[PDB]
């Protein structure tokens, strides 16, 4: 659906606080098991990645999601390595750059419980 | 209770690994960390009198193969306490070498590592042999930079020994981006150290600072001048001011003058 | 009514006689059959030691001895007796064992 | 072994006590042995 | 990302207890993986 600013900067901060958490699961194959045992309590997109062939297998199960799928779109794949603490890691000091990711898998929520609970009752409309 | 025939087998593998050395372990050991009853299954096997081998072995397993919960539950039920036995019934007081290597293996998980082993350890009788080999192991570990954070936040809020200042050495050389909340809580256990001239003093205000002490400061004030306020680094001015080493002092204030406030 | 057979081992001959005389002297006061201190043989233990732990001169030798000595007193009481003596009695050198049973 | 000094000789395997003589010699009075004769 | 991390180290022994309080169950058979009695057999038959 529509994704607003708002949205993908709240859900990086949460990225950035539940890789902290230890769980979060990023990787494409680390994703595609991650739904397949069911324990994605949310799957992230990013929208601006070159392939698209495993996107398509994605978005086969985006448009007709189960039960426990849940799916979201953010702007840019080096920015989710960023938030996702693989891409860059800047504080107010210190830098250091890796290749950022394209699906980043929520297992484990910790502090952003609310946060989580009201994306994804923000989605669902 | 438990059924006999689970008492019985079990009593048989425990019979079993009294001698184990080498090889694979039995299949029916292989299979408590899938059970969602461990604990009851693990105490039939008498688990005082393990092999170090087996010790090792099943610290690999009941890391690698667990929760963070039931990993802590595991090392503070049965690796801290071994680990406590073969330092205080040894001879010579030394740590075996698979023994060793079972402590170093069981900091791959880092916070069940802290939460079962460490922190009981220092409310229950940490003495100098039992610090210096668990700063020594410690030391060797490569942590992650939060759980090195929260462990040494631990260890600010502890009351003062030289085995605890130990500890601080090794968190403190880990040159990690601690938050700035953990170096506020570092400062607030500089200032329990410092004498209140307005009527609030403890033990730790006028006792005896060894070298260590000293040498922790000033990993502290090299490593997080730059992550404290003005107000702060005025405190510790004071700090050092009233509590400076003959050798160490002069450059813990020359290197905490050349920090920049956040 | 039980009958307690209570048997006292100790190394001190004093304190052995102290106990004795007043497990003696309390259970003849308040009107409970009994029989007298059966005095066992005293033990002795002996152990050989060398005169040399370093290897220098000839080879003698020297013994370590010790005095174990055992008495026991039969008596015939109620529980709470026995239980008030067996609460008092406890002194340090001098062993206090109870039996029930008298096969 | 002795579990005072790492003794791996002069064992003694009496009574299940696993003390080497070197430091028997020295905590035989406070374990109860005295010399008599 | 600080405050949810140290709750669980300076207060390591009352959230133990609560973890103990909300999670603890009696040793059930039926209510293990289910082809745990199997390797049972496997064992014993050597
Ligand atoms: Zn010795």
């Amino acid at each position: 659906q529509t994704a607003e600013v708002t949205i993908e900067d709240a859900l990086k901060v949460v990225l950035r606080t539940a890789l902290v958490h230890d769980g979060l699961a990023r990787g494409l194959r680390e994703s595609t098991k991650a739904l397949t045992r069911g324990e994605a309590l949310l799957v992230v997109l990013v929208s601006s990645v070159t392939e698209a062939n495993i996107i398509k297998l994605v978005e086969g199960l985006a448009n007709d999601p189960e039960n426990k799928v849940p799916l979201i779109k953010v702007a840019d794949a080096k920015q989710l390595g960023e938030w996702a603490g693989l891409g860059k890691i800047d504080r107010e000091g210190n830098a250091r750059k890796v290749v950022g990711a394209s699906v980043v898998v929520v297992k484990n929520w910790g502090a952003e419980t609310d946060e989580l609970s009201m994306i994804m009752e923000h989605f669902s409309q | 209770a438990l059924p006999e025939k689970v008492i019985k087998a079990y009593t048989t593998v425990g019979s079993i690994l009294k001698t184990w050395t080498h090889g694979k372990l039995p299949k029916l050991f292989k299979v408590i960390p899938s059970l969602r009853n461990w604990q009851d299954v693990i105490y039939v096997t008498n688990p005082e009198e393990w092999s170090p081998h087996v010790v090792y072995e099943a610290t690999k397993l009941f890391v690698s193969n667990l929760t963070a919960k039931e990993s802590q539950k595991f090392i503070n039920l049965i690796l801290l306490e071994r680990f406590r036995d073969n330092i205080e019934t040894s001879e010579d007081h030394s740590l075996n070498y698979h023994i060793y290597r079972a402590v170093k293996k069981s900091l791959y998980k880092p916070s069940a590592f802290f939460k079962g082993f460490l922190f009981p350890l220092v409310e229950t009788g940490c003495n100098v042999r039992e610090a210096t080999i668990a700063g020594s192991v410690l030391a060797k570990v490569s942590v992650p930079a939060l759980h090195s954070s929260a462990a040494l936040s631990y260890l600010l809020r502890l009351p003062f020994s030289p085995p605890t200042t130990v500890f601080i050495k090794i968190l403190l050389d880990k040159k990690y981006a601690l938050p700035y909340q953990t170096v506020d809580d570092c400062v607030y256990y500089f200032m329990r150290f410092r004498i209140l001239d307005d009527g609030s003093n403890g033990e730790d205000a006028t006792r005896v600072l060894p070298v260590i002490w000293h040498k922790a400061f000033l990993t502290f004030a090299q490593r997080y001048k730059n992550d404290i306020t003005q107000d702060q680094r005025d405190f510790l001015l004071e700090t050092v001011r009233q509590r400076g080493h003959k050798d160490i002092g002069p450059e813990i204030r020359r290197e905490l003058l050349a920090g920049a406030s956040r | 009514i039980i009958k307690i057979r209570i048997t006292l081992t100790s190394t001190k001959v004093k304190q052995l006689e102290n106990v004795s005389s007043n497990i003696v002297k309390n259970a003849e006061q308040h009107n409970l059959v009994k029989k007298g201190p059966v005095r066992l043989p005293t033990k002795v233990l002996k152990i050989s030691t060398r005169k040399t732990p370093n290897g220098e001169g000839s080879k003698t030798w020297e013994t370590y001895e010790m005095r174990i000595h055992k008495r026991y007193i039969d008596l015939e009481a109620p529980v709470q007796i026995v239980k008030r003596i067996t609460q008092i009695t406890i002194e340090p050198g001098v062993d206090v064992e109870v039996v029930v049973a008298s096969n | 072994q002795c579990r005072v000094c790492s003794s791996h000789t002069g064992l003694i395997r009496k009574y299940g006590l696993n003390i080497c003589r070197q430091c028997f010699r020295e905590k035989a009075n406070d374990i109860g042995f005295n010399k008599f004769r | 990302q600080y405050d949810q991390i140290i709750n669980g180290y300076e207060n390591y022994e009352e959230e133990l207890e609560e973890d103990e309080e909300q999670n603890y169950q009696p040793f059930d058979m039926s209510a293990e993986r289910s082809d745990f009695e199997s390797m049972l057999d496997d064992f014993l038959d050597n």
